[PDB]
């Protein structure tokens, strides 16, 4: 494996943590939230490809290994599609109104519920958080700063 | 009206007509498609192994 | 006979244009539950059905874009349905501007 | 019954406005920033007027003279516009999105 | 008259997506063949890989 032993031995002992799951182990629904605790920022589409496209039903009845797991992480990292936040904070601002740094942050949310993959009420809620101002808007540069320092 | 009528005819049955042979070109790019897409399936099978 | 149509193949609401048009059904329809509203939840008005839940919908979100406030009137005969109307509309603003 | 009522309450005269008139209008300046997406490379890199820029814009997205109407601070549209240029907008930041 | 306006102006808005479908055939069955050789070449390598 085209990979390091010293990150290794931290992924290894970073998926050690979970523990429950009878051993190591790991469940199909549970698999995202390792391989993107490790780092990366694989998506959706993403990782059910890598995961071999697996059915509505096998996400919750059989588990995987570590051996298994780690080829998923080292595909995840050399095959990605993600972009470099210069991309992510011009984006933004075609939500822009006044076009002064700033965004509603209810926009951001029903744009992050509904349009792309959407997501849960409760995530976008923690996302949004901790950026409200007096005007309810949230500066779109500051977030994806945020964001990528996470 | 009846200018309108007669006009929308040669539109509709163009359009109709055109759209009939667009079809063609709409599937054989649908058929490159599936023919790429194979390759995907190949390649994703590859790296499963 | 559009309005005909919609009202025996069991749908009351049907658009016009900026305003939506309602029929008393006189009988209560399974249109009203947590699972159709929160299908509704974040959607165009040309996206979903005719419905008072897409007109609520749309607009909350025309008040939390263009910033300007807006009011769900209901006009009609006694007796044409404009207090169930209001019900669901005001349901709906609770279960999904909570 | 049905017939007196949609001849008073306005159904038939509210629908012919907004087929026959514009009941879509942006302003200018919104307009720019809410559709700038889908033509880019269309106004110069800089300063520009508003009125003018919107043209440029309208003139590359290839639509119909007789489905806007210019005026002194708006941009009307006929019933159906924007709802498809909101699409198109979505469908082109939905890879950024993701 | 004003309703044959409204299907001119649908049948009259079609012409832009038959338009646009024409430089498309040109655009999407081109890049489609990229899109196609570069799925052929990716299979390839990851069978090779
Ligand atoms: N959309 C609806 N669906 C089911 N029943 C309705 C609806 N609208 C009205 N009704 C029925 O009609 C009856 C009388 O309604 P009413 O309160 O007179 O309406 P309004 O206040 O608009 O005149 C109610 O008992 C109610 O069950």
């Amino acid at each position: 494996c085209d990979f390091s032993e010293e990150q290794t031995a931290e992924f290894k002992e970073a998926f050690q943590l979970f523990d429950r799951t009878g051993d190591g182990k790991i469940l199909y629904s549970q698999c995202g939230d390792v391989m993107r605790a490790l780092g990366q920022n694989p998506t959706n589409a993403e990782v059910m490809k890598v995961l071999g496209n697996p059915k509505s039903d096998e996400m919750n009845l059989k588990t995987l290994k570590f051996e298994q797991f780690l080829p998923m992480m080292q595909t995840i990292a050399k095959n990605k599609d993600q972009g470099c936040f210069e991309d992510y904070v011009e984006g933004l601002r075609v939500f822009d109104k006044e076009g002064n740094g700033t965004v509603m942050g209810a926009e951001i949310r029903h744009v992050l519920v509904t349009l792309g993959e959407k997501m849960t009420e409760e995530e976008v809620e923690q996302l949004v958080a901790g950026h409200e101002d007096s005007n309810g808007c949230i500066n779109y540069e500051e977030l994806v700063r945020m964001v990528l320092s996470g | 009206l009846d200018d309108l009528l007669v006009d929308l005819d040669h539109q509709r049955q163009s359009a109709c007509n055109l759209e009939k042979k667009q079809k063609k070109f709409d599937q054989l790019l649908a058929e490159e498609k599936t023919i790429s897409a194979k390759y995907a399936e190949e390649r994703d099978r590859a790296e499963a192994e | 006979h559009n309005l005909k149509e919609r009202y025996y193949s069991g749908l009351i609401y049907t658009y016009s244009g900026l305003f939506c048009v309602v029929i008393n059904p006189y009988k209560n329809l399974p249109i009203y539950s947590e699972e159709i509203v929160e299908m509704y939840k974040g959607k165009k008005r040309h996206e979903m059905p005719p419905h008072i839940y897409a007109i609520t919908d749309t607009a909350y979100r025309s008040m939390m874009q263009d910033r300007e406030d807006q009011s769900i009137l209901c006009t009609g005969e006694s007796g044409a349905g404009k207090t169930e109307n209001t019900k669901k509309v005001i349901q709906y603003l609770a279960y999904v501007a909570s | 019954l049905v017939l007196d009522q949609l001849r008073c309450n306005g159904v038939l005269e509210g629908i012919r406005i907004c087929r026959q008139g514009f009941p879509n209008r942006v302003v200018f300046q919104e307009f720019r920033q809410r559709y700038e997406i889908l033509t880019p490379n269309s106004i110069p890199k800089g300063f520009m007027d508003g009125k003018q820029a919107c043209v440029l814009m309208i003139k590359a997205l290839e639509l119909d003279s007789n489905l806007y109407r210019i005026g002194q601070s708006k941009v009307f549209f006929r019933a159906g516009v924007l709802a498809h240029l909101e699409e198109e907008r979505d469908l082109k930041i939905t890879d950024v999105i993701i």
